[PDB]
């Protein structure tokens, strides 16, 4: 006979994220095989690990072409005891906006793990020089001086045969996960700053272009993870 | 090979251009059991009805158009003696039984020449009313002789002209637009058939088993199989060649079962 | 390749028969008869009874007859006219005139793929209301049976006998639907998609089968005759073929080139 | 089978869910044979 | 006691194609056996494989009988370097309209596999001649010349003792399935053309009819398959 | 937790013939045993097999008592080459109306199997005579002549020591089941006629009553079966 | 059995779903015997 | 798996609940290889 049941208060509810299936309406359909297709992606982290270019406003001297954002930093010849460039370790910051790590990460609420900054020297091969890359966890005031940067996490990069240098921003946080978007500024959504200082000015022989450029890439480190899918920002269509 | 002689009782039909016998649905359409719907011992085959009966069809001429046809209802043709098809003891037995179940072996004969051209589609068609006029009455021997061949038309292709019950004055007479007994001339080859092509043979053979909506059927009204002869390619030849080649056919009832013996059928 | 179509048998070949290549692997079995006809389709739209009815009389019906038209639905893919079996299928191009417009039905889909002579299956019936918030019930009697007319009086209210009986009666909830499956119940073994016989020895219509159906359904309001309304209500009848089987290859309807 | 994806359970007995013939006690075959 | 349940959002829905049964209302019914009935059909492909006649508009010279469509092609005596007849390999084309393959196929969305064209010579036995049947996959322009047809898939048919010739149209497609109906013309719904050329004119002895006819049939090849049942076109009743 | 469910389109429906139970409202009730009661009936066929009297309109010469229907047939002395009595093998015919076979059968749509007619001679024991009972399947015209009856299924009954004769009407039908009610006359609801002819006139000695009567009974044969319960005809109460 | 197609399960015990006699502790037979 | 927490039962057969390719018969790998 009939099985007695007691439907719950949420009967007939439509839950967009319900972890279950619904009834098939047109089954017994066989599809063309996809074994011939290479390049299958299993997890978006596979793409977040691919380094992509960052973006910086071209030093107050833009090109007649509107929206003058560049993927590199030109190394000025004049000495100055402050960073050549610096940006916060806040994933929602515009410098990461168009990198895959940043774009993908903006679609989740949290991240855990290391971010990786990769630099590629694009000046002439005859050039020589050294740079000091540093990462400073939050402080009341952002460090500017070489003396200050040198007291944080840093590495000195030497220009030579090999063109690039990878710099892993350690995951130093009070919480096991951090906010992907700095809706409100806090120690959970803003984790300090990365900065690049020229250690010893670039040296060039005669008849060599000046101001060599350094390309910047960002990507997820090997232990980088994203959690909690969130609603997307549809503005890219406006 | 191409030369065969088929014997049945005191009958034998020969052909020297056989294409083989087209057997419908099963390898031996002759195997059949008594009807499960009758508890009386049936009358089964006896030698006087285990034979070929031969009759005539109207001649094929240059004027017959593509898709025009002639139909032979079975066992109807035996009952009306269409084409001179007198079923001897078979008809006598048929007229004395309420029910009859059987299959058929048929051969259509039509010899042409190596100088003639044209092709006839010969098929055994299940459940048709091609032997009836739209008014509901069966075509008489005279009507068949006057028309010779029935022309394919919108009515036949549509089933629009099949027999029907008039509704009465109470109803607005509707526009009849279609009928399930239509004939799609292009698909007649879906049925058990052979093609009598002037250039390849002078005969065709088809062998079909019993079929019906029930285990057995009323002798006087059933028409599960109809022999259909339809023009696919018009007949043609040069002056001097024999004109209007004739067409004949032979039919043999197979594994018959008769039930419900009674006095001869008398129309009410 | 060399052949002789006159034989009545032509083998299906492939690319490698005369050319160079291979066979294409099978993509589906959707042409499977059982799978193909196992889906619901609209059969007819009928009016809802609000009192005991008078079943339509047999043909030819003469003017002046008193009966209920457009209420009974014969369960069959075959053409029907005024709740009865038919041969020709008709409609009204000119709905203007005098006389009752006979209801007609046809399973359009079935015949577009019915390339066979006989068919059989069980029948799943679904009745859907074409009216807002309707409370109705469905009645059904077997092939070869008939509608039980008249009524009985309870507390001075007339209650049609179609409220009772031994056959299925399905009362839907308000705004609900009705659904159930019926077995092949005709006395015939199979249903003739096309037929060449006659059901009587005298004054019979050739090609008109007598019981090629799964019975007849009708809909009614679970209310006594007295509480009758004036606005005619309609209900849609859907059918689905279960465990369908087919026999003896035949033709598909002719498609005009005009 | 037909258009049925229910592998699991059958609540009603076969003789009720379906009709069955009373007793009187892949590979697609051709519908025609040339002999 | 009562089993707690949570009816889903689609409760009470009536799905016309639901792959399941409904409740029995009049069970325990035994039916008359159907073992006596031969000719059972299991799959409609069994019928699509049976060749049936194609249809062509009779060369601008119809018969006084309206709707002059013929199942054959008469072979003209005059030489002309273009096809005697040709039609697209588009299943919804009128030439297949009344063939079983076409009629059945029009009731599904896709097909995969070979189509088979069968030709039967119906001229006199004393006749001789040769034909070139060819299939051309899509091209910007439809081939017309013998020289063009000869570069595609083709076979030369010789008239003689045996009356017929089967021609399998290979299944050459970018996709594993093709559209059955060319609602929109594309490489997925139109697959080129089949054409018939007279290779060497027909030769006849004196006192022989002229213009012999060739019957055309179409059917599904052995690897032909149909997928996705679609709504029928009910117009055959109007 | 809660089991997800998907109630179907026919939820809440009340089906009068649903093959299932409903909830018990007042259980745990023990009833008085019925072992003491003999005569239990398992199937109504057990009653349909019991022969009961048929009914005929008394030959145009009724008794002053209205509704003059009799269970017998008086054998007239005058010779006449036509049946003494005859009736169709149509279960809805009035001659079976009040027999149990007919009454029970009228409540189902179909029947299969044999019907049995039993005759009992109720004339004097000194009487002698012979009768010819025959059954004719459908024909365009109903047989009347002894010569016609004799060509159908028949048996010759001799009057003597034993008083009765059973005649089984064979089940001769195109369909495995037949209609119980002849709503529309067809070969599926009307199966011919049964008729009784006097073969050799009844012979009696002097001082013997004339016109002996023959009682008629009808019942289900051993292979008789009924299928599909239908609505009853309530008119017996009006 | 009766008009019941439920082969599967019985939620309520037999003594609740049905009534049963208290204790005092195919083949159709004829209803009449000639002796 | 996907966003599915149903470990228990599957009422509809795999070929109905999902589509499957017809036959023609943790560890995240790189999408690029330097050779
Ligand atoms: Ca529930």
């Amino acid at each position: 006979g009939p099985i007695p049941t007691a439907p719950r208060e949420n009967s007939l509810m439509f839950l967009s994220t319900l972890p279950d299936d619904t009834v098939p309406a047109y089954g017994n359909v066989r599809t063309p095989p996809v074994n011939y297709l290479p390049g299958e992606i299993t997890d978006l982290l596979q793409l977040a690990r691919i380094p992509t270019l960052m973006a910086f406003e071209r030093v107050p001297e833009p090109v007649p072409a509107s929206d003058t954002y560049v993927p590199y930093v030109a190394v000025p010849t004049q000495f100055d005891d402050r960073p050549l460039i610096s940006f916060p370790i806040t994933l929602s910051d515009p410098v990461y906006q168009n990198t895959l790590v940043g774009a993908i990460s903006s679609n989740f609420a949290n991240y855990r793990g290391c971010i990786q900054i990769t630099l590629t020297f694009c000046g002439p091969m005859m050039a020589r020089g050294k740079f000091l890359l540093s990462y400073s966890p939050p402080n009341g005031t952002q460090p500017q001086t070489l003396s200050e940067a040198m007291q944080c996490t840093y590495s000195i990069w030497d220009i030579g045969l090999n063109s690039s240098w990878t710099f892993v921003v350690p995951y130093i946080s009070p919480s096991d996960y951090r906010e992907t978007r700095a809706i409100t500024n806090s120690v959970y959504s803003a984790d300090g700053w990365f900065s690049l200082h020229k250690l010893t000015k670039i040296t060039l022989p005669p008849d060599c272009p000046q101001s060599p450029c350094i390309l910047f890439f960002a990507s997820a480190g090997e232990d980088y993870t994203l959690r909690l899918p969130v609603d997307c920002n549809p503005s890219y269509v406006f | 090979d191409r030369v065969t002689t088929q014997t049945a009782g005191n009958t034998a039909i020969n052909t020297q251009s056989s294409l083989g016998v087209l057997c419908a649905y099963v390898e031996d359409p002759t195997k059949s059991d008594p009807p499960s719907s009758s508890t009386d011992q049936p009358t089964t085959t006896f030698t006087a009805i285990d034979r070929w009966y031969t009759g005539r069809l109207n001649s094929w001429t240059k004027a017959v158009k593509t898709f025009s046809f002639q139909a032979v209802p079975l066992p109807g043709a035996f009952l009306s003696r269409q084409g001179g098809l007198n079923g001897g003891a078979f008809t006598a037995t048929l007229h004395r039984h309420f029910l009859m179940k059987c299959g058929w072996q048929v051969q259509v004969q039509c010899n042409l020449t190596q100088f003639h051209q044209g092709a006839l589609l010969v098929a055994m068609v299940p459940e048709t009313t091609l032997d009836v006029k739209p008014d509901g009455k069966a075509k008489s021997l005279q009507e068949l002789n006057e028309e010779q061949w029935v022309e394919m038309s919108d009515d036949y292709r549509t089933g629009k002209n099949m027999p029907f019950q008039s509704l009465g004055t109470y109803y607005r007479p509707p526009n009849w637009t279609w009928g399930p007994n239509f004939i799609n001339p292009y698909q007649v080859t879906v049925f058990p058939h052979q093609i009598l092509n002037a250039r390849t043979s002078t005969s065709v053979d088809i062998n079909v088993p019993y079929i019906g909506e029930t285990p057995t059927q009323s002798s006087e009204t059933q028409n599960s199989w109809t022999l259909l002869v339809m023009v696919l390619v018009p007949l043609d030849y040069k002056e001097g060649a024999t004109t209007d080649p004739e067409i004949t056919f032979s039919v043999r009832p197979t594994s018959p079962y008769f039930n419900g013996l009674r006095n001869r059928y008398t129309a009410g | 390749s060399t052949d002789n179509a006159e034989t009545g048998v032509i083998e299906a070949g492939n690319t490698d028969t005369d050319f160079s290549g291979e066979l294409a692997a099978p993509g589906s079995n959707h042409t499977n008869v059982k799978f193909l006809f196992d889906r619901s389709r609209l059969l007819n739209v009928i009016k809802v009874l609000e009192k005991d009815a008078v079943f339509p009389r047999p043909f030819p019906t003469q003017e002046g007859a008193q009966q209920d038209d457009g209420y009974f639905c014969l369960l069959t893919p075959r053409p029907t006219v005024a709740s009865r079996p038919a041969t020709r299928f008709g409609l009204y191009a000119n709905p203007s005139g005098s006389g009752v417009l006979a209801n007609t039905s046809l399973d359009f889909n079935f015949y577009s793929l019915a390339c066979f002579t006989y068919f059989r299956s069980d029948l799943e019936v679904t009745v859907v209301s074409l009216e807002p918030d309707l409370e109705f019930a469905v009645g059904w009697f077997p092939s070869g049976s008939e509608y039980q007319a008249s009524s009985f009086v309870y507390d001075q209210l007339h209650v049609p006998f179609h409220f009772t009986g031994r056959t299925p009666r399905a009362f839907a909830s308000k705004g609900g639907k009705v659904s159930f499956v019926l077995p092949w119940n005709s006395v015939s073994s199979v249903l003739p998609v096309r037929w060449g016989g006659a059901s009587k020895l005298s004054s019979a219509t050739r090609g008109l089968p007598a019981h090629a159906d799964w019975g007849t359904i009708y809909a009614f309001v679970p209310r006594p005759n007295e509480k009758k309304s004036t606005a005619v209500k309609h209900v849609a009848v859907y059918i689905r073929y279960k465990n369908a089987r087919a026999w003896c290859p035949s033709m598909l309807p002719f498609r005009s080139y005009k | 089978r037909g258009n049925n994806g229910n592998m699991t359970f059958n609540y009603y007995a076969n003789t009720y869910q379906n009709s069955v013939d009373f007793s009187t006690s892949g590979i697609l075959n051709p519908l025609g044979y040339l002999k």
